[PDB]
Order: structure tokens, then C-alpha cells, then sequence
């Protein structure tokens, strides 16, 4: 309600935060930034078991994921295996680097964000300090003050981090499944039985953060 | 560890906390607002 | 950096603050005890 | 509104919490690191002596331990040296890497407490402060801010600090035992003097923290 | 609010602290290094490209590529010229990592001196206690240190440190980017090879974002 | 003027100590640290390093002048002190070289380990303190606020409540953290006497000229802090 | 008046004197103190008038403790493992002599805030205990606000910036020494003059010195 929105407050802390990101983050790679943080939160990634049951299902007759979709047609095109190593390990390598700059972006602002709220609150205290012939009417003045540091705390421990966070997992998450489907692939190229390549394929499925899971 | 925003936070806030405490010192309290406040603080917990 | 507890008495010292600052809500000034107050001061800082 | 405020304390620091945490570990992980910290609270990690006297017992011959029972049999299938060295130390790989997971998951669940905590002190000091005119409002939420605060700071520094805590203890006397069983199964594979392996088991009890002598 | 009394401290605390810190010529070096890399722009990746396979095709307004082809004019060895290419890059890097160094620590150094002043200020106010209606705003001018000091810290010199460390990285990455084509020019390779190493660089570890 | 310093410390602790005496306000912080602490140490541990505290503050170590002393009056010959005593009789009994440097070695690194761990005790107790007068503080501040009569008493029971907090600063910063430092300190003196012990040993068992030995051994004295007192 | 500052004096520089004093012993203490000394009332040498007098030497063939010591270890060792072993024990030391200086003030900066804080809360209990005697809150006041104040001023305007100081004095010694080692090898090894000078050039921008080229 009226008492937790301030126009002030909320240009203060977005108009710092902004400026000191575009400091170091120019506005084509905020924008690319949202647009990846956005594509890791309204899309779920692709399961790894499902991954493997489609590569084995295709393999044996010679369509979602756009990276199989591209090995597969440059298979068609037919290119050598050096080819098809160089443009997928180059693949994983770009989708890494953008995930981890937008990860940087996202935490450089919920790094920025806290500061610009206790630029906020020193503002708001001289404020209410510059015009305080009796202490009795400044309940309301400190409030926009707690008002700024609070805003500033919400952005970066409630938004900012937490979005950050999930651009690391789903990083995570795309890595394996690029190494998967690059097996598969190659695999596939080379001709293999379908059971033989399933063996080793699933042997390093419990890595890193699923290790809690068995 | 923290960032040090969070320490000059808390040396700020000391700071202005004992500024107010030098206000209470020489004020008046008015007994029926001390009374209400007591009462409601005390029914808020429990 | 900081110590980890350093939030915790941040927030300590935003309970207290404000809890002076209610207080100082329905607070009434005397003037008496405010130069009583300052010759104190003036004496502690030794002017 | 006496249990009001307790509630709405408890829903913004541990509801807070949770919602952070699992953007950093997904479901399966926190349950997983649940599952460990109450094994690790519950049971008690075998004593490095009693291991010590089992494992020179079965030398002299040439069985709780599941460690042990995957070692024997390894052992007895006739594996080179290599390959059971491999899977043994895979298996404490494995011991390692999810007991330093469940630490990181109590941890995030540590350093995110607190920031709940003024999140919704300063929630509750801005409620206060603007409702100065109402004797009715400004105890509960004095009492919210009070609470939240209180609430993140013993749930920080008393249950979830302690508990990575006693994960990393445990993830520590689970590698050291492991270790042992390690040395002592190469040892009978090997075939060395009981008395020899005897005595630099012994040399392993004043490894870290054992030293209480 | 506006104070020069209050800036002044915390400015002139700062220079101290860091005059103890560096010296007198390095702050002013760290400055121009700033200047330099706020007022001029680094030259784009792609149009040194397309210059190494213009020269490439053939067979120069940055400073760098100039050195390069002097240094290949006068009939040199590869390992000469990618010394002393290498010492260059290394004088580059410690240039722009002692400026960030000085802005960080100006940065660091502001609020503690805001704090100092603002801690002053209320002892003076303090000790000279008059009038009740004045004990509120005049706090007012001894925040105005701790403020100033907070965004010095904040919109200034720790900008001005990312500023720097991200010409660093551009620089470098130019001067990178320079070497491999002077060492393919030497080497005589097909300009279509080289132009494709060379746009290999393109995703570098901050451009991916805008692909 | 280093009389001086000692008496301005001296009475900075005892001030710090008669604020700290109040008996239930340090009880708090003490009972939490304890349980805290307890999760990382056993009680067995937790007794070994106080001992280990206690013999570090009490007991002073051996000046390295009189080891080297002693080292060198043994090698021209051909005690009190335990480590010298056991290689003494280590080297007397007949023994190879490796038996020799093995054994000494394991004696110096238990004795490395069992003060790092009593500094890492002291150290935890130093980091939990603070917060564990904080957690009284706020539990004080509610029963404060649950329990108002007067408003005379607003300020006096707030003066108690905060009162926990100050002692957890007055144990973290002058009690603990000082003992793990002083344990820190104890450490490396007993590793450098101990390594001077052994590398007589080893030059008393090899039938080393004593002048080099000598030389090594003014060398080993002249590194480490003691740097600054030449 | 005059009881309040000795009280806020005594709490931060006793506090922090007892700390550091259990830190590092005194002898210490008056070692990294008289090196202070030495770096603040002493310029160091222009490396520049390194490199005039190396040149100087070495074409022949004073006022510099280590060239001086270099000269002497000439004139009787004939062999270069004694020189320059010697040479980098020297160094070794000063080194190890400004580290540990360098250390003492910084534990004394580091301690003298922790020792603020204490007043500021000793003061604001005093003061909020008493709270109606004018003649105990001024003097409570004072404690509190003069130990923030003078931990605040002894930690980033004394300790750290002497702490500073020695880390310069220190590179800057080092640079000299190890300018005056390789002179002394050349001169050794009988080096050309103009040789020796391109390869001191390189070392004259070593570091901080690349921000004034
Ligand atoms: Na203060
Ligand atoms: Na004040």
C-alpha cells in the first residue's frame, strides 16, 4: 500500500544500479543478459534421460532440441569428425560464456543494489534531520529512509541473486545436456550399436550437483 | 564474509541510536501514549 | 570481509533506533534538563 | 494477532529461505542433504579403533562395514590392484562430494537467513514508524520486526551454521575410516606383517582433530 | 544537500591515505590512464580484421599494429618481434591494473574518511550546544560527510575501477588479436584462414552476450 | 617504555574485566558458545585445548640461545628439557639416522596439530561470542517489551538487555581470539625450538663440525619474527 | 572533561596494546616501530643513482650499506656462490624485516575498531542505565562518540597507512637490492656497460613505476 511505494526511493536505487552496471556492462549485453534469464525461467530444460531415449531412437532409423537439430542436418551435409568435435565443443563453449556473463550482469546488480539503498537512506536521513525542530512528526520521514534500504535489500537478496542463482543451475544443466547430445552424435556418426554407447553414457550422469541424489 | 556497506549501516544506525537516546534524555514521556503503547506491545506478544 | 554476525547487529541497531524514535513520538522537550544536558556535554568535551 | 505475528515472522524467514535456497539446489538436493544431516545426527560414525581390530582380525585370517563388505568383495573376485584402487577411491570421491554438497546447502540456508531477517525487520519498522497515530498497529509490528530479526539470528547461528558444521565433522571421520579401510585392504591384498599394518593404522589416530591425548 | 567543507574532507582525507599509498606521479599517471579510457574509444575487433586481411590481401592508425610492422619491415625473426610484443602487452596489462589498483583504493578510502568526518562534525556540535531547535540540523551537515563518501565510493571511483579493468580487457584483447595477425603475416598464410581465426576471437569472454 | 605499554595493557584488561563483573548475562553467551562449539569438538578435545591454553600462558618456553648452548656443549662433548632428553636417549640407545628424523619429525608435527586445534577451538569460541550475546540481547529486548509498567524502567532494563551484547564482544576480541593468538604464537616457538633440536641431533649424530652446525643454527635464529629483534 | 578522553584513550589504545602485545612479542614491536622510523625520516635511493654508480664501478674496473658490503665480500671472496648467496640473505631478511612490520601494524589497525565498538557499547549502556542524571550521560556520551572516533582515526589514518608506507619501503628496498646484485654479478662477470644498462632499463619500470612512464 501507500506506505511502501515511493517514487524517490525506487528511482534512486534503479537509476544507480543501472548506471553503475552500464559502467561495465554495455546495453546489448544487459538486454542479451534478460533475454537469457528470461529464456532460463519460462522454458524448462531438456531431461537427460529423455535426451538419451531420442538419441537412441534416432540413431537405429539412420525432432525438439535445436542443438540436435543442427547435428543432424550437418551430418546430413556430411562433415568429417573433426568438423562436427570443432562446432559442438565451440557450441557448448559460447552457451557457457554467455550464461556466466549473465550471471556476472545479475550479480553485479544485486551487488550494486544494497549501496544504492544506503546512498538512499543517508539521503532521507538528512532529509528528515534538516527539518526536525521537534522530534515528534518524523515517524514518517524515517519511513522512506527504512524504505529505500528496504528496497535495495529486496532487489538483491529476493531478485537479483536468486536470478543469478538459477542462471548458474540451468548453465549447469545445459552443459550436460550439450555433452550428452555431442555423444550421442558422435556416437551416431560413427555407426554404433545403440546399446553399447547407453553403457558409458549414463555412467557420469550422477556429477556435481546431483551427487545428493542417489 | 559481508560487504562493508553493511558495517557502515551499523555504524551509522549506533551512531543515530545514540543521537536519539541523548533526545529521550531530556524528554518528557506522556504517560497515557506510554500506557496504550505498553498495552498494545504487550497484547501483540502474547 | 565483514563479520557475519555484523547483519545481525545492524539489525539490532535499527530495532533500538526505532523503538527511540516511537518513544520520541510522544515525547515532550523540557528546557530545564536540555541545558542541564548541554553544560554536561560542555563539561565532558572539555570546553 | 499474538500468534498472527509469531506466524507471519516465521513465513517471511524460513519461507524466504526456502525460496532462495532452491533457486541455488534443486528439490532432490535439499532433500538429499536433509537425509545426510539426519544420518549424520542420528547415527554415529564407527570407531576408527574398533575398525582398526576387525581389519587386523581379518588380515590374521588371511563385517558391518559396508565400505568393508564392497572391499572384501572386490577382494575375493580375484581384481587387479589397479581397478579395486580405482573403485574405492571413486566410492570416497563420492562419500566426499556429497557431504560437501549438504554442507553448501546449509550453508546457503545460513547466509540467506539473516538477509530475511532485515528484510522483514526493516518490513516492520517501516510498518511501525508510518502508523505512529495507531496504538494498535505499531505492536505488531514492532513485535514482527522483533521476532524476524530474533528468528534469523537463531536459525542462522544455532541450527543451520551447526549443522554444516557437523556435516563437515562427519564428512572428515567418514574419510578418514575410509582411508583406513583403503590402506588395510591394500595390505591384506598385499600380505604384509598384521603387527606392521597394525602399528601404521595406529599412526593414523592422531590425524586432525584426535589429538585429545 | 551541497557542502564544499564536507567534500573537502573526505577528498582531501582520501588523497592522503593514497598519496601514503602511491606516489604522486602514479596517481597522476592512473588518472590520464582514465582519461584516456573514458574519452577515447578502443578500436573495434572487427575493423582489425578486416585491416590484417587488407594487408594480408596487399602482402595503419593503431600504435600497435604500426610497432608490428616496422618491426617486420626491417627483416626480423618471429621470436624478436613476438618478445617484444609480449613486453608490450605485459606494460599494457600492469598500467591498467595499477590505475584500477589506485581507484580501488580511493574507493575504499573515501567512506572511512566520511565517517572520521561526520564522527567530528557531531563531537563539535556536541560541544557547542546552544539552542534545541538547532541539535536536528545540524547533524544534517555532518551526514552530509558519510554521504558523500558513500557515493564517491559508488558512482566515482569504484566505476571508474570497472572503467579501467574493462579497457584492460579490451586492450588486450586488441593487442592479442594484433600479435596472431602479425605472426600469421610473417608466417604467410591464406588470408581466409587467418580471417577465420581471427573472427574465432569474436565471442570473447564478454561479446557473447550480444550474439 | 615497554613498561609502559605492559601496565596501559595490563589495565585495559582489567577495566574490560570489572565491566564484564552480569553473571547471568555472561552465562547466556557462554551456554550458547558451548553448544555451539560443541558440535565441532568433544568435550575431551575441548579440556585438551584449554590444558594446551593453560600450559602456553603459565609455562614459558625455552630461550633458542640456550638450546643452541646446550647442542653445542653436547657436540664438543663428544636435561630438562623433553624432546632433547628423548632424542638424547633416542641417539644413546643406538639407532639409524631415518629412525631418528622419522620419530622427531612425527613428535613435531603432533605437537603442530595439537596447537592448531586449540587454536581453532579458541577461534570458533571467538566467532560464536557475538552472536550469542546478540541472540540474549533480542531474547532480553522481548521480555522488555512483553512486560512494560513503567516507563522509569524503559531505560535501565534496555541497559541490561544490551548489556549481553557488550560481554560477547568483550569475550570475542579480549578473551578468545587473544588466547588462539597467544596458541598461534606458542606453536611456532615450540616448531622452531624443535627443529633446532633435531638439526643438532642429526649434527651430533653425523659427528658434524661444530663450527657449521653453528653457523646453521645462528642462521635458523635469524628468520621468522624474531627478525625484527636483531 | 578530562576523565572521559582518558577513559576513551585507555579502552582503544590499551585494548589494542594488550591484543597486539599477546599477537607479537614487545621486542618485536619496538623492531617494526624503529623501522617505521627509519621509512618515514629517510628517502630511499634513486634507483637511477643505482644504476650511475654501477656504471661507474664497472667502468673503473661508497654511502650504501649494501654496496659497501657487496664491495667488501669482493675484494676476499673470489668465488660467486658466497656473494651471492650472501647478497640474497640480505635481502631475504629486509624482506622478512618489512613483512613483520608490515604485520604488526595492521594487527594494531585491525584490532583498534573492535576496541571502538566496545566503547560505543559501554558507552550506551552507561548512558541508557543512568538516563537521568545530567552529570553520568555527558561523560557516557563522550566515551562512546571519543572511542568510535579515535579507532576510527588511529585504524585508516596511523596504522594502515604506516602499514602502507613499510609495503613501499619495502618494494622499493628490494628493487634497489636486487639492482645492486646484478651489478655486482656483472661487475663479476666482467658485463660490457651498455648491456647491463638496457637490461636494468627493463627493471627500472618494474611495477608501480609503470604508472609514470
Ligand atoms: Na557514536
Ligand atoms: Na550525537
Amino acid at each position: 500500500i501507500g506506505m511502501f511505494v515511493d517514487v524517490t526511493s525506487i528511482l534512486i536505487v534503479v537509476g544507480g544500479s543501472i548506471f553503475v552496471v552500464l559502467m561495465k556492462f554495455t546495453m546489448g549485453q544487459f538486454f542479451g543478459a534478460t533475454k537469457i534469464a528470461g529464456k532460463a525461467f519460462m522454458f524448462k530444460a531438456d531431461e537427460p534421460e529423455d535426451l538419451i531415449a531420442k538419441i537412441v531412437e534416432m540413431a537405429d532409423a539412420a525432432i525438439n532440441n535445436t542443438f540436435m537439430q543442427k547435428g543432424i542436418d550437418l551430418l546430413v551435409d556430411g562433415h568429417d569428425a573433426d568438423v562436427v568435435r570443432a562446432a559442438l565443443k565451440k557450441d557448448i563453449a559460447l552457451t557457457d560464456e554467455r550464461h556466466t556473463q549473465g550471471t556476472g550482469v545479475f550479480r553485479a546488480f544485486g551487488d550494486v543494489a544494497p549501496a544504492m539503498g544506503m546512498i538512499g537512506t543517508l539521503v532521507g536521513l538528512v532529509a528528515m534531520l534538516s527539518n526536525m525542530d521537534d522530534p515528534k512528526a518524523i515517524g514518517p520521514a524515517m519511513a522512506v529512509a527504512l524504505l529505500t534500504t528496504l528496497y535495495g535489500a529486496i532487489l538483491s537478496n529476493m531478485v537479483f541473486f536468486p536470478i543469478a542463482d538459477k542462471l548458474s543451475l540451468r548453465r549447469d544443466q545445459e552443459t550436460l545436456n550439450r555433452r550428452l547430445i555431442m555423444d550421442g552424435v558422435l556416437a551416431i556418426q560413427d555407426g554404433q550399436n545403440p546399446r553399447v554407447i547407453d553403457s558409458y553414457l549414463k555412467n557420469y550422469l550422477n556429477e556435481g550437483k546431483r551427487a545428493l541424489e542417489i | 564474509g559481508l560487504p562493508l556497506w553493511m558495517g557502515t549501516f551499523a555504524n551509522l544506525m549506533s551512531l543515530l541510536m545514540c543521537f536519539f537516546v541523548l533526545l529521550l534524555s531530556f524528554s518528557e514521556m506522556d504517560v497515557l501514549k506510554f500506557k496504550q503503547i505498553a498495552g498494545s506491545m504487550k497484547f501483540a506478544f502474547g
